[PDB]
RNA sequence: ACGAGAACUAGUAAUAAUUGUCAUUUGCAU
């Protein structure tokens, strides 16, 4: 897929990153997506337990609140498409496209950092 | 101590190397026409052939039990042009040089000899190890790269047969990938520059690396 | 038995007198098929003959370690009694080679014989390991017309030993070696190393004649339940 | 001959941060990717205090040659003695109980701390990321003793119980004089699991 | 003559490392490229444990003459009074289950800890790596037992049982006392391969 | 390609490789080569899986990720000509191939390793 | 040949072995080379039959060899853990004479 | 009726032993 890499060189302009996006920005975010991640690994089936599908609702609730917090955060949000995916996931209730996500955003992430000013 | 003839055991138990046995060979190369062709047309009488062949005789009937008094061999058939001796590995390749070159200091550089020196277990039958059986060796091999590899040895300890026999499966399997190999190993090892490259340099070397490979087997 | 390489056949040097070093031709045991008659006729050189070795390479020797633990080894505290093996390889391309002749008859029984006993062995530790082999029949033009010559000596090509009556007038001129030919007897009397075959002596291959003579097959027994043949009969090439 | 084991809990009081596999990570296990106190550092800080406690002389700092009595407890085998060592130390491993107690209060395992360094004449900051192992979680361990002779198990056993009360006023871990690795221990149990040895008498607090 | 074949298999606790090669890599099968463990390393500290259970003199260290059973049980078959071995104890190797385990979870099999050291008088750190075999890992294992007298057959069992039991209680490889190679043996077999013997009144814990 | 395995003699400058590149900075771009080089050896096919495909597209996350963390790695990725043979490897998704890159990644590995300060 | 050619494997496995003294606790090392994991070997047997009437008796003897074998060791330090060969493919065949072999098994 | 025929280069022992991923450095100037 790798979509992250296309997109990441479309949001290049002039230069500034996502209208200034920094990995700053973004260390809550990474964070409560790594201990979702560790959470979710210690589990054994692939149904979701409630308390996880808990954990996703309150994830979605995170992304929104630093998207509304910032204005470049949201523009990253916004086109990368993180609100819909998260929508599907939460939708789907299966563990492997929860890691499959995992594996996207941490994508994106490195690609962010590896051009910065 | 004893002064009792012993058995062939009693050069196989030395521990200064494989209790292995040493056995060599050699022949005038140029003898069949020294004494037919002889020297050419003026010197050829009964008595100046007579001299030469007494000579000879005499070369190979006391030099021998003179030079060989350092070494730890005995001799068993010697004389005409055939020269049969056995005994520690290690003994018999000191000594070969030595007669190599003791003998072109009496024959004046105009008489060769070719030999061939084998390593062989104790307790064969000595009927069986018989059927089986110079510069270039002296300076290149045993002079330089022996020298520099026993230095290099004894001074970083730790460096036992396992080390030693890594180099030889890189060595003997010719390949680039090998070499890389080898440059890791010999990285990971704590020798000094200077040995480490010298070895490295060789190693690059087709002629250079089979004189490596031969030298360092000798070490052993 | 004669060796072959590749495409070489090879046979073995005869004994004949060359006037000419006397060194070079002394290293050397066989001659192949290609130059045989040049070698009868004096056309083969020094540098030749050093070639010729060069290219001999056809095989090499090695001895193999074995130990045997039938000894008290089984009961207790005894040492093992290692002995050794001495054995021959081939390269992926060589071999050895017979010569036959007699009666269709008697080659059809041969052909009969030589697949039974290819799945046999031809040596000495046949039952641990050692000496099978798989045969093909080639008609080579050249061996053929080496064999069918016509000429005043003769070369001995296996190892034969002239009846009583003739040997007299066999050995008027010739150039020969006599081999000692020993060793024990399978199935015959109660100890086999009690029963070894008498001595017998032959000429060697590679003898010259100028009076052919016919063999036999000798018997080297006594002391036994059936007779045991040794072979002596000549296959002469005629040049 | 016979192995007596000691099993028990390190409790974490404050911080944990031993960090081997490094922003700045600690030591990990993959199986479970639940933190570990590795058995290693706990011997090696149980080795150094109970070396100190006893005499340490310069010319004994120069190459690890340690008083006798430790030296037995612990084993050197070097100086053309015969000492294996007689205590063995596994490794911890993030309970069970700690797993549920954070699943039903919903707190992470792992802290997230920054800090930085002020400049001399500059006061200009650098910072600084150190990850650290959560407040209030335990560990298990569990210990093997070998008795390779009778009459210094009692003696053996004191020093260990002084070795522990030092490490329960000490820091196991990383940049513990900066306010994180102080340790306690709980629910020691003294088995002789393999043998015909009691441990009734014998204690550890 | 019979034969009687135990099966199980050995599931490491904590992070093992025979690691014969000498960084410091652990041995590896050529054709599979996954750790194993030669059945040497099990037969020599079965030999060495269950030989420190019973006599070991001074004398009897000097030799390795050691327990007339134990000896009959691994055989000596060195000077005068021989005996010929009677346990075959063959290597493990790494199962097919953790194998699809470790694929489907994405875990590595081989952790890379890394460790220091603090000399002392200079309190200057020199680190290293280490390689271990990560845990839960499982080998599979085959023993083989020889019944050259019949009415022995209880007693080496017992004895074997003394040496899964005492091994369960100690380390292979090396770093034992630092943590390292603490096994477990699960799920045993015992059936007769080999002729007219009944196994069923025998087990193995 | 060979010329990108011998480059790393040509960049003994002065004295510093690679501008600064240690070893111990490829410890992690190591774990996962050796990982996924014990994983392809013992598949059977040349045909990869393709969940061997994500692992690949994982591969040039990190080898992304490195080269932002440091530079010194960055040159020696970029100048040995590492992401297009990454891509190249991903493209034809061949047993043999992979198992070509890894040796030339190993070589690469082992010759720098030769000269470290 | 061909599979290890391929996959890059060496023929021979070098294993490091090491022996500990008692009363001393020092360690002097070996070196044993050993033949690889998966390798195959082709082998050929032959059976003379001198006597019809005993060749289910020998091969009923040699399958319960085999079957010995099997659960055994070839070579040195077996006991110490190496040496365990197994048996594939075996096809039995009539190569001489008029005798039928479509009966006789071995495993 | 082959200088043959019998004959496990076998038995004993492992990578061990001591090493702590540490030692300083204000989430700081409005
Ligand atoms: N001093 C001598 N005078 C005469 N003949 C000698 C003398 N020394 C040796 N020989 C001859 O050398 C023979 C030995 O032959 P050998 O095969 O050993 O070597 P060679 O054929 O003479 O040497 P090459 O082929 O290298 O010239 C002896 O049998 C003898 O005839």
């Amino acid at each position: 897929m790798t979509f992250a890499h296309e997109v990441v060189k479309s949001n290049v302009k002039n230069q500034v990153l996502f209208n200034g996006l920094t990995t700053s920005k973004l260390r809550n975010l990474m964070e409560q997506v790594n201990r979702l991640y560790t959470i979710a690994f210690n589990s054994n089936e692939d149904q979701l337990n409630e308390e996880f599908i808990d954990e996703l609702e309150y994830l979605k609730i995170k992304f929104y609140y630093e998207a509304g917090r910032e204005k470049s955060v949201d523009e990253f949000l916004k086109k990368t498409l993180m609100f819909p995916i998260i929508d599907r996931v939460i939708k789907k209730e299966s563990k492997k496209f929860f890691l499959d996500y995992c594996k996207y955003f941490e994508a994106l992430v490195a690609y962010a950092k590896y051009y910065q000013k | 101590q004893d002064m009792r003839e012993k058995g062939i055991g009693s050069y196989v138990d030395r521990e200064e190397g494989v209790k292995r046995l040493g056995v060599v060979r050699a022949d005038i190369d140029n003898l069949g026409a020294t004494f037919i062709s002889g020297i050419p047309e003026k010197y050829n009488s009964i008595s100046r052939t007579a001299t030469l062949s007494r000579q000879l005789s005499l070369f190979f009937k006391y030099e021998l039990n003179h030079l060989l008094e350092n070494y730890q061999i005995t001799a068993i058939y010697s004389g005409g042009d055939d020269l049969f001796l056995i005994g520690a590995w290690d003994d018999i390749i000191e000594a070969s040089i030595y007669i190599n070159d003791k003998f072109k200091e009496f024959t004046l550089d105009k008489l060769t000899l070719s030999a061939g020196v084998g390593m062989f277990s104790g307790k064969y039958p000595v009927s069986k190890m018989a059927f089986e059986t110079w510069d270039e060796f002296k300076k290149n091999i045993l002079e330089e790269k022996l020298l520099v590899l026993q230095q290099g040895f004894s001074q970083t300890d730790e460096h036992g047969k396992a080390f030693i026999y890594k180099m030889l499966a890189l060595l003997r399997n010719n390949e680039a990938i090998n070499i890389a190999r080898l440059a890791y190993l010999l990285a990971r090892s704590k020798m000094n520059e200077d040995f480490t490259s010298k070895i490295f340099n060789w190693a690059q070397n087709d002629k250079d690396k089979n004189q490596l490979i031969t030298a360092l087997e000798y070490y052993i | 038995t004669f060796p072959y390489e590749n495409e070489l056949y090879y046979l073995p040097k005869p004994l004949i007198k060359i006037d000419s070093n006397h060194k070079a031709f002394k290293k050397l045991k066989y001659v192949p098929v290609h130059h045989y008659n040049q070698y009868l006729n004096g056309e083969l050189s020094a540098e030749d003959a050093t070639d010729l070795n060069d290219i001999f390479n056809i095989g090499y020797f090695s001895l193999q370690t074995k130990v045997s633990l039938i000894a008290q080894e089984t009961d207790s505290s005894a040492d093992s009694e290692p002995y050794s093996v001495g054995t021959f390889t081939f390269e992926p391309e060589a071999g050895l080679y017979f010569i036959a002749k007699g009666s269709e008859e008697t080659l059809d029984h041969l052909n009969n014989i030589m697949t039974a006993l290819q799945y046999s062995g031809l040596g000495g530790k046949r039952n641990a390991g050692y000496g099978q082999f798989e045969y093909e029949i080639i008609n080579n033009q050249q061996l053929s017309k080496l064999l069918n010559q016509n000429g005043k000596h003769s070369i001995l090509l296996s190892t034969a030993m002239a009846k009583k009556e003739e040997i007299e007038s066999a050995l008027k001129e010739a150039r020969y070696i006599l081999t000692k030919r020993s060793g024990f007897v399978q199935s015959t009397n109660y100890s086999e190393m009690l029963v070894k075959k008498s001595d017998f002596y032959s000429f060697s291959s590679g003898s010259v004649f100028k009076n052919i003579f016919n063999g036999d097959i000798f018997n080297v027994g006594h002391n036994g339940k059936h007779p045991v043949y040794r072979y002596a009969k000549p296959l002469w090439l005629e040049v | 001959y016979s192995k007596i084991k000691i099993s028990g809990t390190i409790e974490v009081v404050t911080g944990l941060h031993i960090g081997g596999g490094g922003d700045s990570p600690v030591v990990r296990d993959l199986q479970t990717k639940l933190p570990i106190i590795p058995g290693s550092s706990i011997k090696g800080k149980m080795r150094n205090l109970l070396a100190k406690h006893f005499g340490l002389k310069m010319k004994q700092e120069s190459h690890n040659q340690d008083d006798e009595r430790v030296l037995r407890l612990f084993g050197s085998s070097e100086k053309g003695n015969i000492q294996r060592a007689r205590l063995q130390i596994s490794d911890a491993f993030f309970s069970e109980k700690t797993k549920e107690h954070f699943a039903q209060n919903d707190i992470a395992y792992t802290e997230t701390k920054f800090e930085n360094t002020i400049n001399r004449l500059t006061a200009v900051a650098n910072p600084r990321q150190i990850e650290r192992v959560t407040r209030g979680s335990e560990f298990d361990f569990v210990f093997i003793y070998n008795v390779d002779e009778e009459s210094q198990v009692e003696d053996d056993f004191e020093n260990i119980e002084k070795a522990i009360h030092l490490l329960e006023n000490d820091y196991l871990g990383g940049g513990g004089t900066r306010g994180n690795g102080r340790i306690q221990f709980k629910d020691t149990n003294i088995e002789t699991v393999v043998g015909e040895y009691d441990s009734t008498n014998l204690k550890i607090k």
